[PDB]
């Protein structure tokens, strides 16, 4: 029916009304302490009044890392923006990373934004421009005004416009017999389709065909849009959308990432603020994730510490899996998770454990039961001590072949001999080792 | 760009037509049916075999922003620079295109003939309808 | 096109109960690699499940590619298989994430139901009015069968379409409304009256009778990178052809994402998914393991296939050495199919397969001699020799090769281990590993 | 004329169905390699095969490259041969992947014959006809154009398509020009004015044609030869059209991109579909890679996974390596520099050193091919100098011999020419001795 | 021309003789008669011009004079013959390959000669009439060109109404035209008429009014190397690319259909090779994918000879990691030829430092000559060099013309050659800045 992958399962922490856990609850089966403190994170971000709060979470392979922070991302809703990331993605060829990782940091704080249009729309009646005495006299175009005429329902309006709007109306190939949609606030043009009033079948562009809009032609409508701050620094970096040269041949050219200076971001900060004081806006901070967060090096972990200390900055969800390894781009420091101190004195680390038996054949169970398979109950103790023995994922990653060798003999049930045949068939990763060692030209 | 001629040149020069040349200007008015037309015209025949005339548009930007102004207070001479800059008339005529009417009062009513008509028509056409705005 | 190296594998050669025959379809020998692949063939073609990476290993010169060309011939059409190798990725524009992300997304079609209307008939009369710079144009065309006639109305790519394959009111053509092609079936009036600044020889063909217009439905397939090319900037579909898509952005990502599920809510569209085969796979460098271990995770992932040779070697931007060259935990979450070396019966029936693929016959003693240098030497070298062999029993003019010319080319091209020895016994004649050589000969 | 290190190498001097002679082509000795170049040569003639490689390997100054040049110039000058360093193959534009596909596609080559027919001469009348029945609101409205045609023993005048004006009135084409009218399109163009109209103005400076000579009408087959990579650069430079982005990019820097695997598999199936209407032809060739130590493991992987591609061409790789560690590893040492499983994939053709006779005759043939005269004593002891130190040394130091004899307004080569000619110019090994046995910084 | 005197000035071409013996002291050149012998075997092979893709490796120790001697063959080479002078770092581009920019240094060294002939009629505009029939297809101009000495009128066709209604003259401009051709060009404006407009405006030049003969007949004689076709046929407007350098990895159909062309040109006789030489200074800092290159591009018949320098002695090859002599691998210097320079003697230098003095004006005393001598024998040669020009201004400064014996003591004691100042800092190691950044800057302790 559906698609499912290594998740799905997972609908939220699964926590009481006090901040408790049940044990099975939420497609979350134990990590009773790491599913609180992140239920107690979920709070903090919803408080909306930190910054530049970061967590780490640390704990071994196939523990339950990053199934927490995306139970934390379906705990927060989607009106919360929340920005997934891997760590290696911050080393691009077109910018610094420095930049990628500020782009990264104003792209997690979203906004929530009251707006208002100006909107000219109708069914356009007549189209006559006026000429010029000088046409070929260098300056000034061709024409002086055009007049439009427009009609909607119980209304009809006459307008007289610039060459400027007009260049943006014959961009769009505005006949007569067209539904068109002026708005004001930039001069953009949307040419609807054709009107309903006359013939359909005479055709030959496949067209659509639309009914008189409906109220008088000069509107004021209210919308509410929801952008980052990001979309603020990327959009007036790179101006498009206006009616000028300068924005016209902005939409032609490639787009390129270009070093974003402090400068525009504090006059975007301005803005902003002006918005929320005049009680249109409202700030929704958010959370970023960067996971594998070993595979950064010491100036990345330096810019963050950098960072972390400005007053707009998101809730950092962390992840790694090392012991005591040396941090990349060094040679001799060596420090807990591939973190280096300075970063881990400004962290909250969250520990996660590994499993149990019991844990493990629940586990197996639901992703049983998600993947819409029947399994028996000696096959389920057989991949129970199939996934102690080996791992966890790989007891996972087998019910599936299991599932296709049972349906291939006309049958719904899974049995033990499938699981022989699947353990015949794909091995794991000890059992390769194992063969590559006792091989002779290089396996 | 804009006032780009192709006027002759004198064929004793040191100037060559090299293959790439020699096969792009035969396929400018090359018919269907042809075998060298045919050779080099996949990216048309790409377009109309996977129906791209009749797809929908998927995104759209977010924020749309003018050009940052720049105010001097007290000159009228740098608002004329910023708005010759903005709205050059050259370059915003080579973007557009005149009225048909229009041209038939310059032409026939005023005496004026094609060669010295202002460029017109150099805006990139869409891929369809559903892309030419953001709306 | 070519008589290439797997070109004699037409499929994976299995049964209806996913049980290998011993010769069938070009694939001999590998029975339990064989049903494995086809267990993962089946996997792909439920399409229920998403994500899950397969890694191939065994020695050199075993049938890892030939089980991925099995895989991906026995796959069917309009089905993606993207294949790439390992140093595809480090590229000078594009960052490797962003290769790694490309190369994911173009293993997932989307499947597309589209509305059309098809119109056929004879021309009656094309009248176009144009501007005096020809820039605006517009127009009417009349059209007709034995039964209807119609005035329709022209814009200006169908106006742009009339005036290539030039009509001339008379011409049977046919129209298709959504895709917008012209196509001249032929002439049917047979007018009298011709000038001579035309050279072409149009068919005589009937005019078509019954409905002007009719109504399809067709049916096409884009992968997602398409959508994500074509809606990135203005011009995009020249930059899926000429690679010129740097970096992008993931809101374009987000919002293809979120169309292609209205799409498929609405019963418009419909998800097929792939094959990504990534061969060579230890030439990957640390960070890409670590995209591909969450890249894996997403909704919207491919069936990954890797194939490598490697034993123990170093992991490539590490220090130390990892089984197969894969880290860890990338090992975790991978399903093993492990190749096991040829016996020389299975050498033998390979050796006769590409004998007939080459177009080439052969002996028997010169098969058995194929053989024996294909057991003690690698398989590969046996078989290019054939194409030698026969081209020098060609040369004596008689189409059969003998056991002269297997000799003849054995002794003008040589092995490896003949190689290594030449040079191991006169190596002061080669260029050393400190650049000295001997050049006098005296 | 000129001469530059090579040219004396005509072929290889084998005869039909059968040996190499001993002195044949410019050749001297090394009679297994020119058998095994000739086996190689026959089957690239053949036209079946795909992705056949070989590896010459010898010691410095051995003639790998003469026979490279060998084969290039008996296969002849319609097969596409592309020479090549390995060093070439890192670019600062492109990623070196993208560069070896652009080699490997610039050696198949595609042989197109079509059939124009054109009209052409001096233009004698020009009168657009006016119609019977004019309509309102419109001046001269045209029903068809009258062109009188005039070249070398031939006038005739025709009737053309009323939409020729306005393409008439674009090329400005007056009375007394010389004209270029396809037959199918129209589309005339001015060749320019005729050579009889030069004399009747004093100061009129536009290029003057002659007249043209036979018929005004006549089909010629032509034949036209391309490769694939300029249909692959052709299709994705985009064609010639009036937006400001094409005439941006004409103006601008030609930069390099990587071009996408669909437009090479849409040019493929289009070549494919004119190939099986009997009207195209492929004509695979040679890729020569010279000196292939230089190359990186990243490309010798890739050159594993492209040469088992569909069409790739026959390549040619030389090295002059023993056991030398391949570039961009540590500890894999390998025969030649080439990676094991590169090695596992081709066939070896080996080179050996040459004798005195030999060395005596190459110099000899060297000798009466820069035409110079040479006496037997002095022959001897560049035979015996050249043995000494090196052939490629003694090669070089004869046109030293001859600026010295030319001098003393002699012809012959005189015994203390080329002693005069050692004295003054060194090689390498005196050179290393003065090194070693000075403290000068020398 | 624009210069001052250099560090090798004073050579101007070998010195030797028709049977290319040369001379001691000749045209600037001191000594070293073997390597002046080969180079003039070098210098005739060059200029008989059927010989291509020559390495010729100048081997010594540093100041001896391997820079000298190619200085001496570039003078002695005469005009229009292509000498392309490079040093071994110029090849190390952020926007070019190696072999890219090695294949435009190896393709500037070899050119062809074409020669036109010229009619031009310039002179100053009188008066144009322009004439239009009553269909308007045919134009005629009534031209009045005027020279000093003469005036005449001529009839000019539609194109040349066409190209002057373009960059319109204003009747006192001054023009020429070819006559052969056509080519029109727009001096600028007359002296004469240089008064009345009170202003000048923003693109005009004002220019004598030519003298002579109206019409005027001259063959030119034009010298264009490879690189220049290269670069112009694979642009629209390539001479931007020639002057700005941003031409950027060339491909290769359009220097195959060069040299094809060029060859086919050859045999009909339009135009004629023209050889040269390419001159790589400090060879040694090329890296082996260079070499490689450079061994594979010798053997093609448009290559240059090409000159090499290195004054290294059994060092590391860049790139690599063993030793080599030269810093050359062995395959290349197979492909090679060596002159070897060898240091000088006491007259040598002597006679080394009159020339140079007498190049700068300097007078020197003869005790003055022979203790920078003496001085040139302990130290360097280059050390007496610069010795003589600052004891030029130190004897100035004391008011005299000649220098002395104490101007050439006091420039002794101002300035310091390598080796006091080498024992001067180990004499005092302990203030300057080590190999481990200590140092001690307090000067008690
Ligand atoms: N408590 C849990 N309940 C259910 N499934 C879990 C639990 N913990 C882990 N898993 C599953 O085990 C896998 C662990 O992978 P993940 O948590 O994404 O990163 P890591 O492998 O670093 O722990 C996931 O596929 C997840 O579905
Ligand atoms: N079972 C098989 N059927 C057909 N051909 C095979 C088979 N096994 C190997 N080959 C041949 O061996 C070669 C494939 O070897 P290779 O690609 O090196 O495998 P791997 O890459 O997994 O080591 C191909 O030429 C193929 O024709
Ligand atoms: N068998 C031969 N007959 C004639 N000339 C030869 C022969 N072998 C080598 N040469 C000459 O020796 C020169 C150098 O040989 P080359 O092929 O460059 O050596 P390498 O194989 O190291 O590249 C060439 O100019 C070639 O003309
Ligand atoms: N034979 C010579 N005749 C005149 N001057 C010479 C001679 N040899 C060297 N010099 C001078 O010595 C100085 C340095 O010599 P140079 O040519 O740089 O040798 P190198 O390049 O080996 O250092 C130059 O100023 C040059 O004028």
């Amino acid at each position: 029916v559906t698609r499912t992958a290594a998740h799905t399962h997972i609908k939220g922490l699964g926590l009481d009304e006090s901040g408790v856990a049940k044990r099975v609850e939420g497609g979350f089966v134990g990590q009773i302490e790491a599913r609180e403190a992140c239920g107690v994170i979920v709070d903090l971000i919803k408080a909306k009044k930190m910054s530049g709060r970061a967590i780490l979470l640390a704990g071994g392979p196939s523990t339950g890392k990053t199934a927490l922070a995306l139970a934390i991302s379906q705990e927060l809703g989607p009106k919360v923006p929340f920005c997934p990331l891997v760590g290696s993605e911050l080393y691009s060829v077109e910018v610094k990373k420095t930049e990628t990782l500020m782009e990264n940091f104003r792209r997690a704080i979203g906004l929530r934004i009251k707006e208002t249009k100006e909107v000219y729309e109708g069914e356009v009646t007549e189209l006559t421009p006026e000429d010029a005495e000088n046409p070929l006299g260098g300056y000034g175009k061709t024409i002086s005004h055009v007049i439009v005429g427009l009609k909607s329902a119980k209304g009809t309006k006459t307008l007289r416009l610039d060459p400027t709007i007009y260049e943006s109306i014959q961009r769009e190939k505005v006949s007569i017999g067209d539904v068109i949609y002026i708005e004001a606030n930039t001069g953009a043009v949307k040419r609807v389709g054709r009107s309903d009033a006359y013939a359909t079948e005479f055709d030959l562009e496949t067209e659509e065909y639309v009914p008189l809009p409906k109220g008088e032609v000069h509107k004021k409508k209210e919308i509410v849009q929801d952008v980052t701050l990001h979309d603020l620094d990327v959009a007036n970096a790179r101006p498009q959308g206006g009616q000028d040269v300068i924005s016209m041949m902005g939409q032609l050219l490639k787009p390129k990432k270009t070093e974003i200076t402090e400068k525009l971001r504090q006059e975007v900060n301005k803005v902003v603020a002006k918005y929320i004081d005049q009680g249109v806006a409202e700030l929704i901070p958010g959370v970023l994730f960067i996971d594998e967060v070993n595979m950064l090096d010491i100036e990345i972990f330096t810019y963050l510490n950098k960072a972390l200390e400005s007053n707009i900055a998101p809730v950092v969800v962390l992840a790694s899996n090392r012991g005591m390894t040396t941090v990349r781009g060094t040679e001799d420091v060596i420090s807990p998770h591939g973190v280096p101190p300075d970063l881990i004195d400004r962290l909250l680390i969250v520990r996660t454990l590994p499993y149990d038996k019991d844990e493990i054949r629940t586990i197996i169970e639901r992703r049983a039961t998600v993947e819409r398979l029947q399994v028996e109950s000696s096959a389920l103790d057989l991949l129970a001590t199939m996934g102690t023995e080996t791992s966890l994922r790989y007891a996972l990653q087998l019910l599936a072949p299991c599932g296709i060798l049972a349906q291939t003999s006309n049958r719904k049930e899974i049995v033990v001999n499938d699981v022989n045949e699947a353990k015949l068939l794909f091995l794991d990763a000890k059992r390769s080792t194992k063969i590559l060692e006792t091989s002779a030209n290089y396996l | 760009v804009i006032e780009r001629t192709n006027g002759p040149k004198n064929t004793d020069s040191l100037s060559f037509k090299t293959i790439t040349q020699e096969l792009l200007e035969v396929t400018r008015n090359a018919p269907s049916e042809g075998v060298m037309a045919s050779l080099l015209n996949v990216e048309k025949h790409a377009y109309e075999r996977e129906y791209l005339n009749c797809i929908q548009r998927g995104y759209h930007p977010n924020v749309s922003a003018p050009p940052v102004t720049i105010e001097v207070l007290g000159s009228s001479h740098v608002t004329n620079s910023i708005n010759n800059e903005l709205f050059d008339p050259l370059i915003s005529q080579a973007l557009s295109d005149i009225p048909a009417i229009t041209q038939y009062n310059m032409h026939v009513k005023k005496g004026i003939p094609v060669e010295d008509f202002p460029k017109t028509g150099l805006f990139p056409e869409p891929l369809n309808k559903n892309f030419s705005s953001n709306i | 096109s070519l008589i290439a190296a797997h070109s004699h594998i037409t499929g994976l050669g299995l049964d209806e109960n996913l049980q290998p025959r011993p010769t069938s379809e070009g694939m001999v020998g590998q029975l339990q690699a064989r049903r494995a692949a086809g267990v993962i063939l089946k996997m792909v073609q439920n399409g229920t499940i998403a994500g899950r990476a397969v890694l191939v290993a065994g020695p050199p010169s075993t049938g890892k590619t030939a089980l991925a060309m099995g895989v991906s011939q026995s796959l069917g059409k309009d089905v993606p298989f993207t294949a790439i190798a390992g140093s595809e990725i480090f590229s000078l524009e594009l960052s490797k994430t962003e290769a790694l992300t490309q190369a994911f997304r173009k293993s997932i079609g989307i499947k597309i139901k589209e509305e059309t209307e098809l119109i056929e008939g004879e021309v009656v009369e094309i009248q176009i009015d144009r501007s005096i710079t020809g820039g605006h144009k517009q127009g009417k065309l009349t059209i007709k069968t034995t039964d209807m006639e119609t005035i329709y109305e022209l814009g200006n790519k169908m106006i742009d379409g009339l005036t290539k394959e030039k009509v001339l009111a008379g011409d049977v053509i046919s129209i298709d409304k959504a895709s917008g092609k012209i196509t001249k079936l032929g002439r049917s009036f047979a007018r009298s009256r011709d000038y001579d600044a035309m050279g072409a020889d149009t068919r005589f063909v009937q005019c078509p009778e019954g409905e002007l217009q009719k109504r399809k439905t067709v049916v096409h397939t884009v992968s997602l990178h398409e959508i994500d090319v074509i809606n990135s900037r203005t011009q995009g579909f020249l930059a899926l052809f000429t690679g010129d898509t740097g970096e992008i952005r993931s809101e374009v990502r987000d919002q293809i994402n979120t169309k292609v599920a209205e799409w498929k809510e609405e019963g418009k569209a419909e998800i097929v998914p792939g094959v990504l085969f990534i061969d060579e796979v230890h030439m990957l460098d640390i960070e890409c393991f670590s995209f591909i271990n969450r890249a894996l995770e997403d909704e919207f992932a491919p069936i990954v296939m890797m194939a490598t040779n490697r034993g123990v070697s170093k992991t490539r931007g590490t220090n130390y050495k990892s089984p197969h060259g894969l880290p860890l935990d990338l090992l975790d979450r991978s399903i093993i199919i492990t190749t096991k070396s040829y016996n020389e019966q299975e050498i033998k029936t390979i050796l006769s397969i590409r004998a007939q693929e080459e177009e080439v016959e052969l002996s028997s003693d010169a098969l058995d001699l194929l053989t024996k240098t294909g057991v003690e030497t690698s398989l590969r070298y046996s078989s290019n020799l054939i194409s030698v062999a026969q081209q020098i029993a060609m040369k004596r003019k008689n189409n059969t090769v003998e056991v002269e010319d297997v000799k003849r080319a054995y002794l003008l091209f040589l092995d490896s281990a003949r190689s290594v020895k030449y040079v191991q016994e006169n190596e002061s004649q080669y260029i050393d590993d400190q650049g000295n050589v001997q050049i006098s000969i005296a």
